[PDB]
């Protein structure tokens, strides 16, 4: 890609890694709820380290949150709020590079 | 001036926009047309400049814009003015020239306050805040947010104030990392680490903890600790009757809901425009509910009100990653 | 942009006024606690006559 | 004094261009360290002189002064 | 591939490297026509 | 108001078309895009009803019949 897409491949890649960063905070939390809705008996230390941290991403693609039946529709809310958030940033980081530079002058930098 | 002269059409065409497009210097104004159409006023010169204004006679309101006494503060007003009257399409062609002359004021009053900031520095700022009675109470910045012209704030000057006014007493040019150094370690302050801006000593250590970036920082900072004491307690320390520890948190959480309080009380309007805002105050609302279960003692309505915690402890995550997004 | 950010700003520089844990002191020590002329004073009077001065210049 | 101005004037009307010539002179009055001198105060185009002397200060300030 | 419990992290992290260079390359290919064009003489092409 | 009585104005001179009907056929944006002709439009779309009315007035005095009889 070197040429005149360098700048646009260097800018991406931190907006991509910004992106993934806030996408693992996110998985954090959920994996407390979920662990936290579920699970009451387990006390040990050790074992809740494993669960809030590796169970979601097992959820996602692995080979291992609805108990209630009365709270389904703020779950879906919340959801639909987590989505556009993240919907949010990645499409920012897809669209950021255009608004910074400068047509007239573009071949310079 | 204002009973004969007064071309009724234009007086027409003020009382719908006094009416459907009530704004807070449109309001003052109003009355004054009243009062003088039935000592009534100082600032002589500013009701002729209004008059003037109001019928758009372009040379003949440039002409006495010179004489006026506060000319920056004249014209940012006459713009706002002019802008509330072009919001009428009882009249259009009318509302055409309007708009014109507002944006000729604006640009004349952004070149004016560059002109004034180049000589001296000190004084611009001292005259921005400048308030008269002339208009509704108002300076030069609330004025220019009303009547939101973008190139008045995008102006240079204005910037660094509002800058320097951010960073408080801290001086400039201190690298950020040196900053938060300090903020972790109180000592550091007061050797010279950080450098300030300018019985003596004590200073220092209050306007070190008064500059709003300091304490945004702190904020985001006790929030992570504030989200790892939740998840502590909500993973193994809930048990049939409440501890110290979760007490502790109810505390922290009654403090974030008098915070909430003073934007409900300060700025009604634009506080709930917006869905994240909401949001907050629907999570706060909704740890109401679930203490409401936790205290029965009851455990079909224990499990219940754990479920509440588990789900505004999410909430709360996701209003931390909307403050990270949009500070980067 | 420039414009948007420094509604922002103002909006925050406005809220913030001490550090989170302590705030409650504050605004408790708040509910305890809860006529100038435009022009009359003089040194009001210098900063417009500068002004004037520079609007001399400018035109 | 490294230069001094004399000026004599009795009303007289001020002209669009006479007030751009006065107010240069007495910014090079300001500028090299001078005294001007005017006949009493009789208000016309000594009065404008007073007004910009005036104005200068205040304008400026820093260092140097000029005296009428 | 998750046989071995223990280095499940690390494997979660080279995941997340591979995707962020591979959406890198698929929206550099989206974007690409883009930059080498001028607005001005773009019908002669 | 005189502008808009020639507008709609038609002639036998050509097929019984008016400058609006004409434009449309012609496909010329400009003539269009210009404000005159969009404000006759949008009191048209309006009727009788004064502008500068906030939207949500209409739909209160619409869902309720004697809000627009008192003002
Ligand atoms: C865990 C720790 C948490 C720390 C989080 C703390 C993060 C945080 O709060 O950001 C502060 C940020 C400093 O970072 P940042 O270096 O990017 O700030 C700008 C940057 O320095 C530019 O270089 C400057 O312009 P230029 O191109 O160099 O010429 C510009 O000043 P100016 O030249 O334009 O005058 C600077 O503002 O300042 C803000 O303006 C954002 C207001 C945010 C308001 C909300």
């Amino acid at each position: 890609n070197l040429g005149p897409k360098i700048i646009m491949l260097q800018r991406m890649m931190i907006d991509v890694f910004f992106f993934l960063f806030l996408f693992a905070v996110w998985m954090v939390a959920f994996g407390v709820a979920r662990q936290g809705i579920l699970r009451k008996n387990e006390h040990r230390w050790e074992w809740i380290f494993r669960s809030v941290i590796y169970e979601p991403y097992l959820a996602m693609f692995g080979q291992y949150p609805r108990f209630p039946e009365w709270i389904t529709i703020p779950l879906v809310c919340i959801y639909m709020l987590s989505t556009n958030i993240l919907l949010v940033n990645l499409l920012v980081a897809m669209f950021g590079y255009t608004v910074g530079s400068v047509q007239e002058n573009n071949d310079q930098v | 001036l204002y009973t004969n002269n007064f071309s009724s059409l234009v007086f027409k065409n003020l009382q719908i926009a006094k009416n459907s497009y009530n704004d807070a210097l449109l309001t003052f104004v109003w009355k004054m047309v009243e009062d003088f159409r039935r000592p009534i006023t100082r600032h002589p010169l500013q009701a002729l400049f209004i008059w003037s204004v109001l019928q758009n006679k372009k040379e003949l309101s440039k002409v006495i814009w010179e004489q006026t006494r506060g000319c920056t503060l004249a014209a940012l007003g006459a713009s706002k003015l002019l802008k509330s009257m072009a919001k009428v399409k009882n009249d259009i062609n009318a509302a055409g020239e309007s708009e014109e002359l507002a944006n000729e004021y604006e640009t004349r009053a952004v070149e004016l306050f560059t002109e004034c900031y180049s000589n001296d520095e000190d004084l611009a700022e001292q005259l921005l805040t400048y308030s008269c009675e002339a208009w509704g109470g108002s300076n030069c910045l609330e004025l220019a947010v009303e009547a939101r012209d973008q190139q008045f704030i995008a102006q240079p000057g204005v910037q660094n104030f509002l800058s320097k006014q951010w960073y408080g007493e801290i001086s400039r040019d201190t690298k950020n990392w040196k900053i938060i150094l300090c903020l972790f370690f109180f000592p550091l302050i007061g050797c010279g680490f950080i450098s300030f801006r300018k019985k003596k000593l004590f200073l220092y250590y209050v306007s070190f903890f008064t500059s709003p970036f300091v304490v945004f920082s702190w904020n985001v900072i006790f929030y992570i600790a504030f989200l790892l004491l939740f998840a502590y307690v909500l993973l193994m320390d809930f048990q049939k009757e409440p501890t110290a520890l979760e007490i502790i948190l109810y505390v922290l959480v009654f403090i974030l809901l008098c915070d909430e309080v003073r934007q409900w009380y300060m700025n009604g309007s634009k506080y709930f425009s917006d869905l994240w805002n909401v949001m907050d105050t629907l999570a706060i609302f909704y740890f109401i509910a679930g203490i409401v279960f936790r205290l029965h003692s009851d455990e079909s309505s224990w499990y219940s009100g754990r479920v509440i915690f588990c789900l505004d402890y999410i909430v709360f995550t996701l209003r931390l990653i909307h403050i990270f997004t949009v500070s980067r | 942009w420039k414009f948007q950010r420094f509604f922002l700003v103002q909006e925050y520089c406005s809220r913030l006024t001490i550090p989170f844990p302590f705030v409650i002191f504050a605004y408790i020590f708040m509910v305890m606690r809860k006529p100038s002329v435009c022009c009359s004073r003089n040194e009001d009077n210098e900063i417009l006559a500068w002004e004037a001065v520079m609007k001399e210049n400018y035109l | 004094t490294p230069n001094l101005v004399i000026s004599v004037t009795k009303n007289f009307a001020l002209k669009p261009r006479m007030r751009k010539i006065f107010s240069r002179l007495i910014y090079i009055a300001q500028s090299k360290g001078a005294w001007i001198f005017t006949g009493g105060t009789h208000y016309g185009l000594m009065k404008y002189i007073g007004e910009v002397v005036r104005d200068n200060t205040i304008s400026r300030s820093s260092e140097e002064n000029v005296v009428a």
